[PDB]
DNA sequence: CACACACTCTCCAATTCTCTAA
């Protein structure tokens, strides 16, 4: 400890606003990377030199009042790239015992650190000159001395955007400029963007492709296409109207549930007394029921009054998602869409291309296909939203992209159901990969809906390819078959059920409007018997999952659950499938909800299989306990 | 029968012709245009 | 001292769905446009059965415990049995 | 002293994971 004190103090110190290093900066800087060169597996020499501010106090004063110094400069921008390697990276994984993980969090804290220290534009300015000087030089110019210094000026961008948001200080609210947001303002005023967005565009300069996605990830790993794309001049008075009428519905809800808890309890205090004997009701004995919880609480009666809900045991918890949605500051909003914008126009269809060389020649590390579908989802969705134009992804409208992604999506679906000790991990990946595989659907649409005869003469070249293979009707059937609430998020359950119901509304209309008989070796096929391939409980099962958050659902996602479950019933006769006593227990909280009006479709829905169900329990009374079990072909038993 | 040996072939053919969109990438421009 | 269990064999087939059987031989629904009323009459019973048969868990813990017991031999040859005749 | 509370540890068995047959 005390010699990193020693070469520490040796770095300089700074005096108001001008730092005075000292001539021996050199070797001490080799000295701290020497350290950090042999450091323990605990990674001391990170946690001691993140504890005492070094990156903070000396490196970033050297870096921007000294950058003329060129070999300390780059000694400095090495040994920066050192100390922000990710605390992933640094350990190899989440440790599972508490000393290590008590290191990785040090490490982790330190990194924040680092990322609060990093939001200063005169680091980034200089960043962007010096990586600005260099790429004025030609490509064959470059040696190993320049290319080197690109990949670690690159890689201290990508180290600084890639650290995880500090959970003491992500309690930001919206609208409000995180760590995060003030770091990518300081790379908008530092102009390192369209530094970016040269690299994406250039030709000779295509080896760094990788790279700039990466940081093109990272930048934009908190947005939404479509609400970013809806970013404008006149948004201030929208969203100040929006927050307080949002505001007030807020408080009406809470007024309503306090006044039905005010009426479900006594205007007497507990302590008042009283019992009842409730004659038809036995108990769990012979005897009558005794009731003593008041006399307010036997209209709506039930057992489980005063009982203690299970304890879920761990393998049974079910998967919760990541990251709460906050709406970023406003200037890094429109930053953030303006790049993007020319982002598109001038860089995604060359950067999508050596990415994909890249990933052809097998020169990638072992997850960058990721990135790439990640970029695929984000601005295909962007290009949608707002003024839509595929010439802009023409690059990403291939047969062959669909064909990739579906390869990509059963390799971790396999790589899920197999490879458990991640198999989170493996459905992140392949959640990315339905978000690219949802976008290239719903693209086509607006390809059909645009007026240009080109582009729908290859919507349907596409479509006839799409629907003719196999593997992407077949998809949906096997990942609905082995879905689990246990590993996967709702959110990827919300994306599975909302990308079923674009597909099969494509592929009806497709049917609809022509015939096109063959299929796969080719065979016959018709839409109504790919659809009772979904008449499989298991299917029903999580539609019914993704149907008991109705109340925080999105429209068009209760439109996807009960337009669904309205083809399987109305149209197919599989309504002895869904006669079920936990689907009728949601149903019974969709009838006595307050807001039921709101949602006018579901309890129509719920009431038409009701009736249906009481009229076939009145014909026969073994309905009842048919509704206790999930069932096979006992569908037409009951009929 | 011979009607759905015409809907495969022409479905083959469908599926066969290459993609024509509105294909286009913009002017080049050197790093000066973009930083400054 | 028996610790009781929710399963395939203790309760499900003896107090369970024998008595579910006769549960709603005098239930009262009254059919087309009165199915919230209906259904609130039927959760009612139905909760209880479930909590005269096992009285530890709430109604909706016992339903996602049933439907796991759903793929047991004993059950399902007593749902057979109960669809066939007695 | 001695009779109730408060807290920890251990063992037991009930549930879920893995591999196999109907």
């Amino acid at each position: 400890n005390c010699e990193l004190l020693a070469t520490c103090s040796a770095l300089g110190y700074l005096e108001g606003d001008t730092y005075h290093k000292e001539p021996d900066c050199l070797e001490s800087v080799k000295d701290l990377i020497r350290y950090l060169r042999h450091e323990d597996e605990t990674r001391d020499v990170r946690q001691q030199l993140g504890a005492a501010q070094i990156l903070q106090s000396d490196l970033l004063p050297i870096l921007t009042q000294h950058h003329q110094d060129k070999p300390l400069f780059d000694a400095v921008i090495r040994l920066m790239v050192n100390l922000t390697q990710p605390a992933l990276l640094c350990f190899g994984n989440l440790p599972k015992e508490p000393s290590f993980r008590h290191h990785f969090l040090q490490v982790l804290t330190y990194l924040q650190a680092y990322k609060e220290a990093f939001a200063s534009e005169k680091a980034f300015g200089v960043l962007s000159e010096t990586l600005y000087e260099l790429l004025q030089l030609g490509w064959e110019e470059r040696q190993e001395e320049d290319n080197l210094l690109i990949e670690r000026i690159l890689l201290l961008v990508r180290n600084i955007l890639h650290v995880p948001a500090d959970l003491d200080q992500e309690k930001k609210i919206d609208d409000d400029a995180s760590a995060h947001d003030q770091l990518l303002w300081a790379i908008h005023l530092s102009g390192l963007d369209d530094l970016l967005l040269f690299l994406a565009s250039s030709s000779a300069e295509e080896q760094w492709s990788l790279h700039v996605l990466e940081i093109v990830s990272l930048m934009f790993r908190d947005q939404n296409p479509e609400q970013l794309a809806g970013v404008g001049q006149g948004r201030l008075a929208q969203e100040r109207s929006a927050d307080f009428a949002e505001l007030e519905v807020l408080r009406q809800r809470e007024m309503a549930e306090k006044k039905t808890r005010a009426l479900q309890r006594g205007n007497r205090h507990s302590r008042f007394g009283g019992s009842y004997i409730v004659q038809g009701l036995k108990s769990i004995g012979e005897r009558d029921l005794i009731f003593h919880k008041g006399l307010h609480n036997l209209r709506n009666y039930s057992s489980d009054l005063g009982k203690q809900p299970k304890k879920v045991p761990k393998r049974r918890q079910a998967a919760r998602e990541l990251s709460i949605q906050r709406r970023s500051a406003l200037n890094v909003r429109l930053f953030l869409r303006d790049f993007c914008s020319e982002f598109l126009e001038n860089c995604y269809n060359r950067l999508m291309g050596s990415v994909k060389d890249h990933l052809l020649r097998e020169k990638a590390q072992q997850h960058d296909e990721t990135y790439y579908m990640w970029a695929l989802a984000f601005f295909m969705a962007f290009n949608r939203a707002a003024s839509f134009r595929p010439g802009l992804v023409s690059e990403t409208l291939s047969v062959r992209t669909f064909h990739f992604i579906e390869q990509n999506l059963t390799n971790y679906y396999e790589m899920m159901l197999t490879d458990r000790k991640e198999a989170a991990s493996w459905a992140r990946r392949m959640h990315l990969a339905l978000k690219a595989y949802q976008e290239l659907l719903a693209t086509v649409n607006e390809m059909d809906i645009s007026p240009d005869e080109a582009v729908r003469e290859s919507s349907r070249i596409i479509k006839n390819n799409i629907f003719y293979v196999m593997e992407y009707r077949e998809l949906f059937l096997a990942l609905f078959r082995k879905f689990d609430e246990r590993c996967q998020p709702r959110s990827f359950l919300r994306d599975l059920v909302e990308t079923t119901h674009l597909f099969l509304k494509m592929l009806e209309r497709f049917c609809r409007s022509r015939g096109n008989l063959v299929v796969q070796s080719e065979k016959e096929f018709n839409f109504l018997d790919y659809l009772k391939r979904f008449a499989c409980s298991t299917v029903v099962r999580a539609y019914v999952l993704l149907l008991r958050s109705y109340q925080q659902n999105s429209a068009h996602t209760n439109h996807c659950i009960v337009k669904m479950l309205h083809r399987l019933a109305h149209d197919l006769k599989m309504e002895a499938l869904l006669f079920q006593l936990s689907v009728f227990c949601l149903f019974n909280r969709l009838l006595s909800d307050p807001a039921a009006g709101a949602y006018k479709e579901l309890v129509t829905f719920a009431k038409y299989i009701l009736g249906k169900f009481f009229a076939l329990a009145a014909v026969n009374q073994k309905a009842f306990v048919e509704l206790l079990f999930w069932k096979n072909t006992a569908v037409v038993r009951e009929m | 029968e011979a009607l759905k040996q015409l809907h495969s072939e022409t479905q083959r053919l469908i599926r066969e012709s290459a993609l024509n969109l509105p294909y286009h990438m913009p002017e080049n421009k050197t790093i000066h245009d973009f930083f400054k | 001292r028996n610790i009781p269990k929710l399963d395939a064999q203790r309760l499900i087939s003896e107090r369970g769905l024998p008595a579910l059987r006769h549960v709603f031989d005098k239930a009262k629904f009254k059919g087309k446009g009165h199915e919230a009323e209906d259904l609130k009459m039927l959760i009612r019973h139905m909760e209880h059965w479930a909590h005269r048969l096992f009285p530890k868990l709430q109604f909706e813990d016992f339903i996602d415990r049933v439907e796991y017991l759903g793929s047991k031999k004993e059950v399902q040859t007593c749902l057979k049995r109960i669809r066939l005749d007695l």
